């Protein structure tokens, strides 16, 4: 798997400064990637 | 009538952002007669429409079996969000609902060590390198082995254990040649569960 | 909802191994209903009839029906020599009586390798550490593990489940814990592990510091 | 737990000696004595 696209997802995952639509955006941008 | 069984996602797939996590809802004991099964997926009561629901397959036993998969956001399931398959069918007199979600409680980080063969198995041209992980909470889990950046493949482990104070132990382990053990490669446990940074971690294993 | 269910279950692995315990074979019926709550038992051992079978009372289940077990006890040496059990249960609300058998698993046995693990380095900074034993290369999947240490038993342990290996054998592990003080100080820890495989079907391997 | 019952049903069990009524006859006198 790719290391980069894990730590991305895990820290959006625990970001205190998002809510649950900018979470799952956020997210969803990471998935996007690789 | 028919029975209806609803199952998570596999503890991997919730864990990886590269997979995709997915409920699965199966009836069983569909008859000939009426065949015809209707899906209402919920999640934390809202309804959604994007289950994937696969035709008819006729089973040994001469009923249909019948089954519905929903996908499911990572996050939505790590955070304890509650998945609900309700089935209609004209057999059953009203229509059945089950529900499912992550295993409630205080998530507990995964202890990892590893340990070396015994002195009395290095008589014999195979040997066993042994993971132990526990004190670990809910039980979702996955393990894997690898060498020099390389996946390794002969290795089997043992389905989570109850343990003493609530948590979850189990056990892996890798079979390899005696003469790679003794040249001294390095071999690495990796281990993924939610309570972990970044929900992956890694032991090395050498002589 | 008419019709009940029959499940047939093997004797425990330590009974059928040790001479001292009574291994036996347990003929379970759920889904008995109120409106035909009699159920009648025969038992089969190798198709000739046997009376010695002993019926538990009814017990009722949360969702209304009633429960029914009969207990056939068995010979150590029939079962390990592969004798069938055959248990045939008749209801009113069955069409036709239900019959299940049961047997010991067949194949040639193979006898189990036992090795002991001490605790890991990493470990040690814990007030409990875990003991290991590994035991694989076995078959059938009928086994028992057990700890004792100072000629006592020792009770805080876990055994995983026979795990199927990569050659059609099987393989466990047993974890014992003990306070960190305990392994220091020198004290020997004892697996003892039974199998029919194995000479006088028992083993044991030792673990200390 | 007695060693010396465990030995005595093991090579009962395998005796070559015995046919089955013999043999379940040893062994019950053995669980008697165990
Ligand atoms: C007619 O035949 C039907 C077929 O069943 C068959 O029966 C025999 C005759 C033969 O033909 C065989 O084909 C088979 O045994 C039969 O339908 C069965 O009905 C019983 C109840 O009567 C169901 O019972 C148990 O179901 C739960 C376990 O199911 C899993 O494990 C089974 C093996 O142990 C396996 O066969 C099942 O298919 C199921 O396997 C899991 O499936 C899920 C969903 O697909 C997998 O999860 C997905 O996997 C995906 C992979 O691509 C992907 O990863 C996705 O993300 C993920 O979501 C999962 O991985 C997989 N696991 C395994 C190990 O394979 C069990 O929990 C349940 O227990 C509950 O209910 C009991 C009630 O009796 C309670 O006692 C108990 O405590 C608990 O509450 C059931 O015990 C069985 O599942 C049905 N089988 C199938 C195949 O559907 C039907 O009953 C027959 N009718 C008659 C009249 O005889
Ligand atoms: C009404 O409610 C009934 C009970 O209430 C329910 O119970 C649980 C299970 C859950 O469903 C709750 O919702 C609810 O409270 C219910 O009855 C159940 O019916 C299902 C129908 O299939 C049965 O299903 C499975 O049964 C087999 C496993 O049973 C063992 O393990 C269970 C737990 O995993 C346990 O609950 C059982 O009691 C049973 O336990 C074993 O019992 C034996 C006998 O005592 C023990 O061994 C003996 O006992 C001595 C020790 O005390 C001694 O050692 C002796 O020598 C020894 O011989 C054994 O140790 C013990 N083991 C364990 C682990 O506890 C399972 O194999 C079976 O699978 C077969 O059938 C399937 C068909 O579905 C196939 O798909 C499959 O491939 C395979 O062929 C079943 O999956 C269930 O067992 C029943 N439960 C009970 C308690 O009896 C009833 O169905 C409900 N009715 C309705 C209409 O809803």
């Amino acid at each position: 798997f790719n290391m980069q696209c894990q730590r991305r997802f895990y820290e959006a995952l625990h970001d205190p400064n998002l809510n649950e639509e900018q979470r799952n955006a956020k997210i969803k941008s990471i998935r996007d990637d690789c | 009538g028919p029975s209806v069984f609803l199952f998570p996602p596999k503890p991997k797939d919730t864990l990886m952002i590269s997979r995709t996590p997915e409920v699965t809802c199966v009836v069983v004991d569909v008859s000939h007669e009426d065949p015809e099964v209707k899906f209402n997926w919920y999640v934390d009561g809202v309804e959604v429409h994007n289950a994937k629901t696969k035709p008819r397959e006729e089973q040994y036993n001469s009923t249909y079996r019948v089954v519905s998969v929903l996908t499911v956001l990572h996050q939505d399931w790590l955070n304890g969000k509650e998945y609900k398959c309700k089935v209609s069918n004209k057999a059953l007199p009203a229509p059945i609902e089950k529900t499912i979600s992550k295993a409630k409680g205080q998530p507990r980080e995964p202890q990892v060590y590893t340990l070396p063969p015994s002195r009395e198995e290095m008589t014999k041209n195979q040997v066993s390198l042994t993971c132990l992980v526990k004190g670990f909470y809910p039980s979702d889990i996955a393990v894997e082995w690898e060498s020099n950046g390389q996946p390794e493949n002969n290795y089997k482990t043992t389905p989570p254990v109850l343990d003493s104070d609530g948590s979850f132990f189990l056990y892996s382990k890798l079979t390899v040649d005696k003469s790679r053990w003794q040249q001294g490669n390095v071999f690495s446990c990796s281990v993924m569960h939610e309570a972990l940074h970044n929900h992956y971690t890694q032991k090395s294993l050498s002589l």
